[PDB]
């Protein structure tokens, strides 16, 4: 036996459940059964999202949108709020207005995210079994990928980081969820590019998995440098949660993380006869794709587009948006100096090639972002800016 | 009395509030409410479970009177009564390095808090500055805590006792 | 005996308990070198409890307790409690990783660590008294 | 080339996460703090996103799949005590705000790190503490589609104000973790909070749920505590990573006992109440329960075997262990005689509660019992007495205050625990003090703690106004959600509240 | 309103009355006396092996006495004339991944859905531009569209074996490897409907790759291979054997991987990848299993070695010979695409056919005594080439 | 080129199901039969290869994680 009494439940023992069934009333006390009713639907009818998510977090009345009553309870040293006003220079007539265009709670996004792992280890598997490393190109296998691609990681892990600020300083609770995915994509990029180094090492001999050289040129190289400079602005420059969304999600990531992975790695992997980097830039590019349909509607529609608070938020919107076009174009100018080092190939890597990425990647920008907070950007001129740095 | 989120004390507020043209103007409005009514230092107690409200309305009013009669360099690297943003924060940190005991820390914190809080000025500056007078104000405070006995502490506060259980 | 869930005070009702609780010497906390693990009642954490904690464990530690409580199961015991995860991927004829182990683990009042493939608990301070590998 | 099937294990991809950090000159945290964290430390469970996801998959499908498919099709909805669904309507929603603030706590946590493996360890506890929040909110919604007393479940988020506890409960989860030091949320969060509270809290609900005939909370809660293994694990790392610097030697003690006393002062009363107060079976008195997982556990192995590094026996530990046999009583006299304000449905004790109460705590009857027997034959049940027992206790002495520093009610007349009342002036207004910690707290740091208690918002308004501004009532719009009994007949409506006529006298005016 | 034996008060106190105390036998392994291939008994082996009612008669049996019911003339229902090859036991055929229905189906569903979200990415980022204006119209219109009616017909192939098998873990084998074929054919249309669905001007109808399959020399010769198999014969062992371990392994590996992958990748084709992917995953999980049931189990019988080897010997030769005839016919595609130096050159085909022949020949080949020189096949199928 | 989010519904695939098949001289069925089954019939339900696969995982999973979870507690 055993020391304590062995308890008995109630939904099976005899006498506990005549017991409470005599208890149990025979009707309803009420008949509302919705799940907090008074939430306003986004969309037609209520769904479990809004439900399980919105007014989640208890805001006093004096922040937009609150229902509570007065002060907090404890505060920092001094007399800083735990939550306020002061931690962001937007305006909005309520902070609970943002919704997630993919509706997403916990349980099916790690359900996706399991099923992407699992595939992905299938695949390693039959990959390495049916041997197909063999038809790869040498030189574009042992000296870009290794000392680029295993750059790149730092790039993410920074703006990986960069989220902290905003995970903690947040107003409402439906941003904290969106923030807080973003954040979790970026670092699982980079431990895919890991992954893929550490699976191409453990097939051919002679490679090397070690993450010394890649540092080495993250830190060192030029090639890299102004990016990184860019990284650290965003790392530590600012505290402002909304520019640090705006800076690391709308102006530096849509035009430099879109024009290495997607317009030089992933094209010229297939162009140099490579069948494993496409593999992981198709899940980074579906990662980059669902965060940014939420970034534009929390910007574009819930701030920007504000009934009383517009055009104060469209000029620090432009405001952001010219200094932050201007870091990436230079970091973008800085980067397209590594065409040196590969093989010609005529439309792919001569000037018109390059010309034409450039091109469709501004235009891209121009039509997702600038046209819709009201800003002017001239292609041909940032795109000759950049090719100003570009070596015949 | 009257209902928690609808009260004539924020409507008549609110009206006052309106007719307001300027930035100076609304400046030293709203240095002068948060010195009255915002600190446990205020004069008045009066006002307790509404100024905040009325503090959100100033802020709203003085955010937009900004970026229509201010430059982007204005609003980026400089303070609201016309002085530059980074100077501000070297003096008050001066100042509070200069403080020898616990009791003048708090009130330089408290004044800094009081005097230049956004929009008045910017977001970044703020926030520095305000993190490097808390690690200093920790710093003083958190050393010994549990010497001094409990009446010499209600001696140096300054309260006075009004009942006491035996 | 003494890794009991009703040991010493607790066996202590009415106005004994109250005496004892308020004694001179209860009143600063004593050292205990003991680890408590709670488990959620399950089909795996049943055959792992019968078949490992109940065989293995109990013949390495004599000082194991475990008391069946209504929908978990609390072990009491000294030293460390140590469960590999391999052995349990046998017993129950389906692949099993430490991972899924921890998706039934429920509370712990020690220190826990997965190495390899071996889920462990230690009153040992780590890191202070053992460098983590 | 050689054609083996070989895969990637999380291992090999965790074992090169250290070197993922490069140093430059502005690398340092954004909130103000007294310690320094170390430059490398190792992590005791190794994890990344892949199995992270992977394992939040599997226990969400089982949970999932259990409640949706087993209890439905049983019909356990009707099969609870109304007592315990009371008590529920409270427990879940508390929970699920302390969850929230923990992923705020966590992100400062993460934000404060140094190392690689911190941050992932801590970005792992962001995302957990995200799935805490939702499961309660789901065990809300569950409660709120099957039960047979809807009202109190479908709208907790916006009624939640009015009562007088929730003050209290912001202040230990809502503000206790977001405010002050890095390291201070640590030990208020991690090294108290989650590894000394949380684990009886979870174990108990599930104990008591199972006796009284329940079986969702036990479903989840249990998957719940499961997260909670290694985030105690990441509190007894960064304990370690800033010792040994000199700036813990003169800090951490204080830390420690400060975050224990703001902890303890308002679960310790709660709880009991809760537990002993809202069920019909009972599985043993809530001091012992106590005694095994906060004095014996807690600190003998946690406490007691880090004499290693400076941490000593919190000085505080003798009244609070005065206020654990007393304290859940003194808390419920004043939560009964507040009925109105609150949204969920209460029962005075009956005979056999009263003989259980005497033989586990002895004096229990001459001093409650007593009062609630004159309460009940004063009519505290019928709608037409017109009887609420905050007026019989205004105007037979007693005086019910607000603590300003802990805002728990608290009666000086009617209590046998520890502490006294206190009242200071300064600056022109009133402060009312329960405790010696408390009142060195809010005379060392006066300018954390100004928040407004129940009493002045509501000075000189009549009850029922302040009801219905609140959306406290029913359906129909005239039936309050909050009752003074458990049956399913007689209900009380605003008319009632009306006749009774209260009115709140702002006690410290009389001094 | 039904009163449920588990929660009535008086229902459940007569079932505890009832209800003994102690247990009766202490074996709880469900199905302890199957042997085991592995260290311990799976859950798969316990819920597959010996689900087939089997008389004596028949190898490995564990029933007696003849059908009840046979097949007008008196044909068994499961007889040992149903195939050539012999052995002392049918149940000895194990999953080297152990797969049964719930993993198979969680694993085909993962697939599903990531499948659709990349499809969404994909359109929604309109990396359709960089494609070759040449490959996408004719290459991937017509001779992709055409190859799923050889996965058609090497599905179809399987009919026969689901209901002749006389074992209970090769017929969930069979109609896995089966599914995985109709799974193929399904996508390349999906692909099909896909890019059709982008690029506006792009035909999705399948009138085109039925005329080039059942008209144009290049799948002539391979059309009539499949017809072989579809048709030709009966035995369900020369079946799975003609079916994936030499016409498949060779012809559908050398098309699908050595071809269009590869060629996709050099011409900068950014989609096709992404689907032959799955296609070689599943090749690769049908292949072990088949490499399981071929060599373990039947070449490797302790007293029917020779027996079954000159049988498979015999069938190899055969289908060989058929498998090189469709290679060579279909080589001849390489005159309609734009050379490409190491890829579309004599030497390139050269390496490809090489490596191919090789992997065959380490794979299958040489577990069944089987004499092949790479060097020869590959110059027969060179021949055709046009240079 | 037109960028909007759009993908393949598993009804479109279906619809072609009709062109996969193409005949021949021995065309024709195996076993012992007295009747003949018309070349032109539809079908209800129409399903591929991954409907089938979603619904039975989603099925599965529920019963699998009820009756290892719930009645074993
Ligand atoms: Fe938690
Ligand atoms: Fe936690």
């Amino acid at each position: 036996p055993q020391s304590s009494q062995v308890t008995k439940r109630g939904l099976t023992d005899p006498e506990r459940a005549a017991i409470i069934a005599a208890a149990v009333p025979d009707h309803a006390l009420d008949t509302q059964r919705k799940y907090h009713y008074f939430i306003q639907p986004r969309w037609k009818r209520l769904s479990e999202y809004e439900q399980l998510s919105c007014y989640a977090q208890p805001n006093p009345d004096w922040i937009a949108g609150g229902l509570d009553w007065g002060d907090w309870t404890q505060k920092f040293h001094g007399g800083r709020p735990s939550w306020g006003n002061e931690s962001t220079e937007l305006r909005t007539t309520d902070w609970y207005r943002h919704r997630d265009p993919a509706r997403r709670w916990h349980a099916p996004y790690v359900k996706d995210k399991s099923e992407e792992a699992r595939y992905t280890q299938r695949f390693l598997a039959a990959y390495s079994s049916e041997g197909s490393i063999r038809t790869i190109d040498a030189y574009w296998r042992d000296e870009i990928l290794n000392k680029y691609y295993g750059a790149l990681l730092y790039n993410e892990y920074g703006l990986f980081n960069a989220h902290s600020s905003v995970g903690r300083d947040c107003l409402s609770d439906t941003i904290r969820q969106s923030a807080t995915f973003a954040g979790l994509d970026k670092v699982d990029n980079a431990q895919m590019i890991q992954m893929e180094r550490l699976f191409i090492a453990k097939l051919v001999p002679g490679f090397d998995a070690s993450t010394d050289v890649p540092k080495k040129i993250w830190t060192t190289d030029p090639i890299y440098a102004g990016a990184r400079g860019a990284v650290e602005e965003i790392w530590q420059g600012i505290q402002d949660w909304n520019e640090i969304l705006w800076a690391g999600h709308a102006v530096y990531d849509a035009t430099f993380g879109q024009f290495a992975r997607r317009e030089f790695f992933q094209r010229l992997a297939t162009v140099y006869g490579d069948t494993l980097t496409p593999f992981f830039t198709a899940q980074s590019q579906t990662y980059f794709q669902t965060t940014r349909g939420a970034i534009e509607d929390l910007f574009v529609y819930c701030l920007a587009n504000d009934p009383e608070f517009g055009a104060h938020n469209r000029t620090f919107l432009n405001a952001w948006t010219e200094h932050y076009l201007a870091r990436s174009v230079t970091a973008l100018k800085d980067f397209v100096g590594i065409y040196a080092k590969v093989e010609k190939v005529a439309g792919a890597t001569d000037r018109a090639g390059v010309s034409e990425a450039l091109q469709r990647v501004f235009g891209d920008w121009k039509v997702d972002y600038a046209d819709k907070i009201g800003f002017n950007i001239d292609v041909d001129q940032k795109v000759d800016a950049v090719l100003a740095g570009f070596k015949n | 009395r009257e209902p928690i989120h609808e009260n004539s004390t924020r409507t008549e507020w609110e009206g006052k509030i309106a007719k307001l043209n300027s930035v100076d103007q609304a400046t030293k409005f709203i240095q002068d409410f948060r010195v009255a009514y915002s600190s446990p230092f205020r004069k008045s107690y009066d006002l307790d479970v509404d100024y905040q409200y009325i503090e959100r309305k100033i802020e709203e009013r003085l955010s937009v009177l900004k970026t229509e009669k201010l430059s982007v360099a204005d609003l980026v690297t400089k303070a609201t009564t016309g002085e530059d943003a980074a100077a501000v924060e070297a003096a008050w940190i001066a100042k509070m390095k200069a403080a020898e005991s616990k009791y003048a820390a708090e009130r330089i914190h408290i004044e800094f808090r009081q005097l230049y809080k956004p929009p008045v000025l910017p977001v970044n500056v703020f926030l520095r500055t305000d993190a490097a007078l808390g690690t200093i104000l920790m710093e003083l405070r958190n050393t010994d805590y549990y010497a001094t006995p409990l009446e010499g502490l209600r001696k140096e506060r300054g309260v006075k006792v009004l009942h006491l259980q035996a | 005996a003494h890794n009991a869930y009703n040991a010493g005070i607790m066996q202590k009702t009415g106005k004994a308990f109250a005496d004892e609780f308020f004694a001179e010497e209860n009143q600063v906390v004593h050292e205990s070198n003991a680890v408590v693990l709670v488990l959620m009642k399950s089909d795996e954490i049943d055959a792992i409890i019968e078949d490992m904690v109940l065989k293995g464990g109990k013949a390495k530690n004599p000082s194991i307790v475990v008391e069946d409580k209504a929908g978990f199961w609390w072990i009491k015991a000294d030293g460390a409690i140590e469960i590999d995860a391999a052995e349990a991927s046998d017993l129950l004829g389906k692949p099993f990783s430490v991972y899924d182990l921890l998706v039934n683990v429920s509370s712990t009042v020690g220190r826990a660590y997965t190495l390899g493939t071996k889920f462990t608990i230690t009153s040992e301070l780590m890191g202070l008294d053992r460098a983590l590998t | 080339v050689n054609r083996a099937p070989v895969g990637v294990e999380p291992q090999e991809v965790h074992k090169w996460l250290q070197s993922f950090n490069w140093d430059f000159k502005e690398n340092r945290t954004k909130y103000a703090t007294k310690y320094h964290m170390a430059n490398q430390t190792k992590e005791q469970f190794k994890v990344i996103a892949k199995e992270y996801a992977r394992m939040e998959a599997a226990k969400d499908e089982r949970q999932f799949g259990t409640l949706l498919d087993g209890l439905t099709r049983l019909g356990a909805g009707n099969k609870v005590h109304p007592r315990w669904g009371e008590t529920m309507k409270v427990i879940s929603n508390f929970l699920e705000v302390g969850e929230y603030n923990a992923i705020a706590a966590s992100a400062m946590l993460w934000d404060s790190a140094t190392a690689a493996e911190q941050k992932n360890g801590y970005l792992a506890q962001v995302l957990d503490e995200i799935r805490h929040t939702h499961q309660c909110a789901f065990i809300n919604h569950y409660y709120s589609k099957h039960y047979h007393d809807p009202a109190g479940h479908n709208d907790a988020r916006r009624t939640r104000a009015i009562g007088p506890l929730w003050k209290g409960m912001k202040r230990v989860f809502a503000d206790g973790f977001i405010s002050g030091d890095a390291v201070e949320c640590s030990v208020n969060l991690q090294l108290v909070g989650e590894a000394c509270f949380t684990n009886p809290l979870i174990v108990a609900v599930t104990e008591w749920a199972s006796a009284n005939g329940d079986e969702i909370t036990p479903t989840v809660f249990l998957s719940v505590e499961t997260d909670e293994l290694r985030h105690m694990a990441n509190g007894y790392q960064t304990v370690v990573s800033i010792a040994n610097d000199p700036a813990a030697a003169k800090y951490l003690n204080t830390d420690l006992n400060n975050a224990f006393w703001t902890q303890q002062k308002y679960f310790t009363p709660a709880l009991g109440y809760l537990f002993e107060y809202g069920s019909k079976f009972k599985v043993e008195p809530w001091v012992k329960t106590w005694n095994r997982w906060v004095y014996e556990d807690w600190g003998g192995i946690w406490i007691g075997r880090l004499g290693k590094y400076g941490v000593e026996s919190p000085r505080s530990l003798r009244d609070a262990k005065t206020d654990a046999y007393w304290a859940h009583h003194d808390l419920a006299l004043a939560a009964y005689a507040l009925w109105p304000l609150g949204f969920a449905r209460l029962a005075l004790p009956d005979e056999e509660d009263q003989e259980w109460f005497e033989a586990n705590y002895p004096g229990w009857a001459d001093h409650y019992g007593k009062i609630y027997n004159e309460w009940k034959k004063l009519g505290y049940e019928d709608p037409k007495s017109g009887f609420i027992p905050y007026a019989w206790l205004l105007a037979n002495g007693h005086d019910v205050y607000i603590d300003r520093v802990s805002q728990v009610p608290f009666i000086p007349s009617l209590a046998k625990g520890s502490g006294s009342l206190r009242v200071h002036e300064f600056n022109g207004k009133k402060h009312s003090l329960t405790d010696d910690w408390g009142e060195r707290m809010w005379l060392s740091e006066p300018e954390r703690y100004e928040c407004h208690n129940l009493f002045e918002q509501y000075e000189g308004r009549e009850l029922s106004e302040v009801i219905a501004e609140g959306h406290g009532v029913r359906s129909d719009g005239k039936t309050l959600i909050a009752q003074p009994h458990v049956r399913g007949d007689n209900l009380w409506t605003l008319e009632d509240i009306k006749r009774a006529g209260c009115v709140f006298p702002n006690p410290l005016a009389k001094f």
